[PDB]
């Protein structure tokens, strides 16, 4: 029917919006504010790792249309190990500035030494270390193999890859997710007892849309991760069908995390657009 | 009381004041005079 | 780079490392101006804390705090009041016992109040404000309550009222939204004074924290 | 005498008024001297480190050293040619509106709140700069201070007050009392005899040092004086107010000779200096930028805008090499 | 201000000796340190040099390797460590004060030194040896074998006097800047290799040996010395 147009179509989609809102963010953030606050040093970080991730729909995109491997395997390489890497980094920012937020209204006394911008520069780089790790394995790890009579990537090397499955899944899903949710609920009952935010005619709206805008960001982080990861434990635990085509849908809504990212954190803030 | 300041504004106005005329072409002068040792009329 | 030169550019370097430590170090001070009358509004908070220019300096909860008393200057406040432009809060005392006591002390300038919420550089400075002699309030509000302080009362007798009435009139003139006026009641004989402004400071840092997230 | 001796006051007054006028105008004066038309001076060095608002510098006698003061509690002597720290002086007081380089070069001054004005020695042994003399005396806050010689200063003070201290004694030696308003800037003649001084009262007085008495004075403003400035000649001065006007006085006529105010500049002026030949009038104002007129033409010849912040302090040096402006944004920029 | 040294003596070669040298009376945490050595006959000649927070470290290509130095600046002390002695290393070692920022004086204070006897540079050297001379007007020269007028209008040339039996005093930094101390007489002169130093009306107590030393660039060459006597 019209399942390769429409998937295609939202491929698209994803990739221009992903690109033109992780510009913008880029463009903005070094001709304003210099970079001299940590919440700028980890959108900085974020808008990268995003934009490396989004610059990556017309190889998944010319995948499913080729349905083997019109790359090679260099590319192969090169590609499934940046895709994992800043898959990770794009994660672990969000958890990251998660911390941040906790640790800027629950605990402000201590929030004027954790919150420097060196420190915020440290975190960054133990962010890129520890995703350049899982980076590194998918590179000398990873192969190409043809199967039936179909050339395709994989990690291919037992249990190298339930393994590795289940420890992407437990370092990408579990932990970042739980650490959002237990960070902005403390921020969110926190921030009820706080002036400024109080039960008036005009601070419980003001609340009201902070709550609002915690809600939107953890409601777009699971509803765009957790049908990939399903899919693939639902895998792991004949493949050519709608089955097949659902796939590419749940990469669809994987990427579309990481174009709604710079939408989220940074042109819904005070701070920003200014 | 205000006595010392009647005084004083008696001692101030009792001096004596050249025109207008003499005090421009006096600044005028030393305008023109050291207008070539004046470079923002280089060490870094 | 001559060696001499080289020596010069060493000790630049060490000379900017010491400055990157201090301002690291003071930053975590926090930085209170205090002002009011000298009817017991700035000497007994001063010794509930523990020439021109006096500090107060002490550590509460892992907080630097510094107080600023700049009493002894008896001149205009606009020629020296830039000076305070990036302190954390005004900590301003009025006084409850001078509401019939001429000097009026409710009307120091008419606008002791007024010119500090609004003098340009304190439009978002919140100001912990202090009510002052409530003991003697309550053992002394039982002598011509509507008098020259406020000729608009038409409300009850004793403590309970008329301080709130005179805390109420007090934050109506702040006429600012971002701002908030804390109030509190002195009685130059408790012990838990250091709370009330910490409490508030920590307010402030959070809202700061708020409005450097990008959430308000 | 409770109002004859104010009547004859007034009339005094209403006499000096009359005899002002009447040795005015005489032979709108300008003779189209070609004015610079737009000098375009970049920024040419920078210099970090300060943490604070910068509230003065003063520069040295070689015009290659300055010395800065920030709210952070720190005097910096700058090397301007390398962008050099050769100093970094800790003070006591962080409360400070005013710093001096002793035309020596042996000591700096340094003052603010803590009416003190401190003396520091830099070429003495054992390799620190150390506290000496911290003379103290005034009521208010110091506003200026500037040095005579290595041995005497002079300080301008809230407390309607300036004074001439000697500092081998620490003792105040001359007492210049007048003025109704507090007193915000200072400038020494170039012949060390005489100076100028701006209060409040939107008035300015020219006193003699030696006689201690003021020879005269001037009331052509309408706000708070914050800055003053000597001509290099000696017989004139200028000075701005929060009134956004510039005012050019003359010692010789007693008179306010020119005024520099523009129609969209509705912000104070924080400092005034002259360039070496005294035809340009740099100007720091609030809306953080430092315009140059032209102090024969009354125009606007040219704007300096490269600060984020109110522009604080501004200074030339001897020889017109470099104008050095600091700011509020703890940055204070070299112009050329 | 008082550099004390201590250590020194007889030993036997293929032995080590750690010079010691106390501070007092200054600010010893902000000033470069030098060792400089003396022949029982001859000049002056440079040891070691250690920079204020123990940067910049240089040594003397003629004992590189072998020599250590090193401070201590809470216990305010400088040391020189020296294995394997050779017959050469017979001296007298003198600790040497310096400050580098613009208008310092550096090799300012010398200290007392102390003896020990053993039982791409730039040559330096002054073409007279001794000059018998008060009341008069005398001119010593100093030539180099390269220019020592640097870019920034900056020559580095010291003139230092070493009387009979005391340590080396500077009278002149950079080329006709007098110290701290010095009588207005001295002065100094000249250009590229080529330099003078003019005593105006000479009194007395200027009986000794002169020396110039150049600081353009490491290491440290010290002249021949001119020897005036009455
Ligand atoms: C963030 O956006 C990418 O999402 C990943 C999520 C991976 C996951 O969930 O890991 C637990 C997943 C699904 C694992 C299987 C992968 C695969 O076999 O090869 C693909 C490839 C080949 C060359 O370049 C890329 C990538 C792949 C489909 C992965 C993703 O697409």
């Amino acid at each position: 029917p019209a399942i390769p147009v429409i998937i295609t179509a939202v491929y698209s989609v994803v990739f221009v919006v992903g690109l033109v809102g992780n510009s913008l963010v880029m463009f903005v953030i070094i001709r304003y504010t210099k970079m001299k606050t940590a919440t700028n040093i980890y959108i900085f970080n974020l808008a990268l790792a995003d934009a490396l991730v989004t610059t990556t729909m017309p190889f998944q995109s010319t995948v499913y249309l080729m349905n083997s491997w019109p790359f090679g395997d260099v590319l192969c390489k090169i590609v499934l190990s940046i895709d994992y890497y800043n898959m990770f980094t794009s994660i672990f920012t969000l958890t990251m500035m998660s911390v941040d937020r906790y640790i800027a209204v629950c605990h402000p006394v201590k929030a004027l030494d954790f919150r420097t911008p060196l420190k915020a520069k440290i975190i960054n780089i133990c962010i890129w270390l520890l995703s350049s790790s899982v980076g590194i394995s998918a590179i000398v790890l990873g192969g190409t193999k043809v199967r039936v009579d179909v050339i395709e990537c994989s990690l291919q090397f037992s249990w190298w890859d339930l393994f590795m499955k289940i420890c992407v899944f437990i370092f990408a899903f579990v932990i970042p997710v739980l650490i959002i949710i237990v960070c902005y609920t403390l921020m969110i009952l926190r921030l009820k007892s706080v002036r400024l935010l109080s039960g008036s005619r005009e601070k419980d709206r003001n609340l009201r849309r902070i709550t609002r805008l915690v809600l939107v960001v953890v409601a777009v982080f699971v509803v765009c991760w957790t049908p990939i990861h399903i899919f693939i434990l639902v895998e792991a635990l004949s493949h050519s069908t709608a089955a097949l085509s659902s796939y590419y849908f749940c990469i669809a809504l994987g990427y579309t995390n990481s174009s709604l990212n710079p939408i989220l954190y940074a042109f819904l803030d005070e701070n920003f657009k200014r | 009381q205000a006595r010392k300041l009647v005084e004083q504004l008696k001692m101030e106005a009792n001096i004596d004041r050249i025109k207008v005329s003499k005090a421009a072409a006096d600044l005028m002068a030393y305008c023109e005079a050291h207008a070539k040792e004046d470079p923002l009329l280089n060490p870094f | 780079l001559s060696a001499e030169e080289r020596a010069a550019l060493e000790r630049s370097k060490a000379i900017e490392k010491n400055l990157k430590e201090d301002g690291i170090s003071a930053a975590k001070d926090v930085k209170l101006l205090l002002l009011g009358a000298g009817e017991s509004g700035k000497n007994t908070i001063v010794k509930q804390m523990k020439t021109g220019i006096v500090e107060t300096h002490f550590t509460f909860k892992n907080l630097h705090f510094r107080l600023f008393d700049v009493g002894a200057q008896r001149s205009e406040r606009k020629k020296w009041i830039h000076c305070f432009e990036d302190v954390t809060a005004i900590i301003f005392c009025v006084a409850l016992s001078g509401y019939d006591q001429v000097l009026n002390r409710m009307h120091a300038s008419l606008k002791l109040f007024d010119s500090i919420c609004n003098n340009k550089f304190f439009i978002d400075t919140s100001i912990i404000l202090f009510l002052n002699k409530k003991d003697l309030f309550g053992e002394k509000i039982k002598k011509s309550p509507l008098t020259i302080c406020f000729p608009e009362y038409t409300g009850p007798n004793t403590y309970e009222d008329a301080a709130a009435y005179i805390q109420a009139q007090f934050e109506s003139k702040n006429r600012s939204p971002n701002k908030e006026i804390y109030c509190h009641m002195t009685c130059s004989t408790d012990t838990n004074n250091i709370q009330v402004v910490f409490d508030a400071v920590t307010d402030i840092i959070i809202a700061n924290n708020l409005r450097g997230c990008g959430l308000y | 005498e409770l109002d004859q001796l104010r009547q004859e006051a007034e009339q005094l007054k209403n006499q000096i008024r009359d005899a002002r006028k009447a040795c005015a105008d005489a032979t709108q004066i300008t003779n189209n001297i070609d004015p610079v038309g737009r000098i375009q001076m970049r920024t040419r060095r920078t210099l970090r480190g300060h943490l604070a608002k910068i509230y003065a510098m003063h520069w040295g006698t070689d015009s290659r050293l300055l010395v800065s003061a920030s709210q952070d509690g720190k005097l910096i002597i700058w090397d301007s040619y390398t962008t050099n720290k050769v100093h970094a002086i800790p003070l006591r007081s962080s409360w400070v509106m005013t710093c001096a380089y002793a035309p020596s070069g042996n000591y700096v001054a340094c003052g603010g709140l803590d009416n003190i004005c401190s003396i520091y020695n830099l070429k003495t042994r054992e390799g620190n700069v150390r506290v000496s003399r911290e003379l103290a005396g005034h009521t208010g806050y110091l506003s200026c201070c500037r040095f005579l010689d290595d041995n005497q200063i002079v300080t301008s003070s809230g407390d309607t007050t300036c004074a001439l201290w000697d500092i081998e004694t620490g003792q105040q030696t001359t007492t210049f009392t007048g003025h109704t308003g507090d007193v915000m800037s200072l400038s020494l003649a170039p012949d060390t005899r005489l100076f100028v001084s701006g209060a409040c009262d939107a008035s300015a007085k020219l006193w003699d040092v030696r006689e201690g008495m003021c020879r005269q004075t001037f009331t052509g403003h309408e706000s708070d004086i914050n800055a003053i400035c000597f001509f290099p000649n000696g017989n004139a001065f200028a000075t701005g107010s929060d009134d956004a006007t510039c005012r050019l006085f003359d010692l010789r006529a007693d008179q306010e000779l020119m005024t520099y105010s523009h129609d969209n500049i509705i912000c104070g002026i924080t400092s005034v200096s002259f360039s070496k030949s005294g035809r340009l009038l740099l100007a720091g104002y609030d809306d953080f930028n430092c315009n140059v007129w032209d102090a024969l033409k009354a125009d606007r010849a040219g704007v300096l805008a490269g600060h984020d912040n109110r522009v604080s302090c501004l200074g030339v040096t001897d020889d017109g090499m470099a104008v050095a402006t600091g700011s509020w944004d703890s940055f204070l920029k070299i112009w050329n | 201000v008082q550099l004390v040294e201590s250590g020194g003596g007889l030993v036997q070669p293929g032995g080590s000796r750690k010079l010691s040298c106390s501070a007092s009376g200054f600010a010893f945490s902000s000033f470069g340190m030098h060792w400089v050595r003396q022949a029982p006959e001859k000049g002056l000649e440079w040891v070691a040099y250690i920079s204020s927070g123990s940067g910049t470290i240089y040594y003397a290509d003629t004992v590189k390797g072998r020599f250590t130095i090193s401070r201590d600046d809470p216990k305010n002390t400088l040391f020189l460590q020296m294995t394997s002695l050779r017959s050469e290393d017979t001296a007298m070692y003198y600790c040497v004060r310096s400050i580098y920022y613009y208008g310092s004086s550096p090799f300012d204070f010398w200290g007392q030194g102390t003896t020990l006897t053993v039982s791409s540079d730039i040559v330096m050297t002054q073409a007279t040896s001794s000059v018998p001379v008060p009341g008069e007007s005398v001119s010593i020269s100093c030539r180099s074998s390269k220019s020592l007028l640097h870019s920034n209008g900056n020559t580095y040339l010291y003139w230092f006097l070493q009387r009979p039996g005391q340590s080396p005093q500077l009278l002149i930094y950079r080329m006709s800047n007098l110290a701290s101390g010095v009588p207005d007489r001295f002065s100094g002169s000249g250009s590229g290799t080529a330099f003078t130093l003019t005593i105006s009306r000479l009194e007395a107590e200027d009986v000794g040996v002169y020396y110039c030393m150049q600081h353009l660039e490491y290491p440290l060459t010290f002249g021949a010395g001119t020897k005036l006597e009455l």
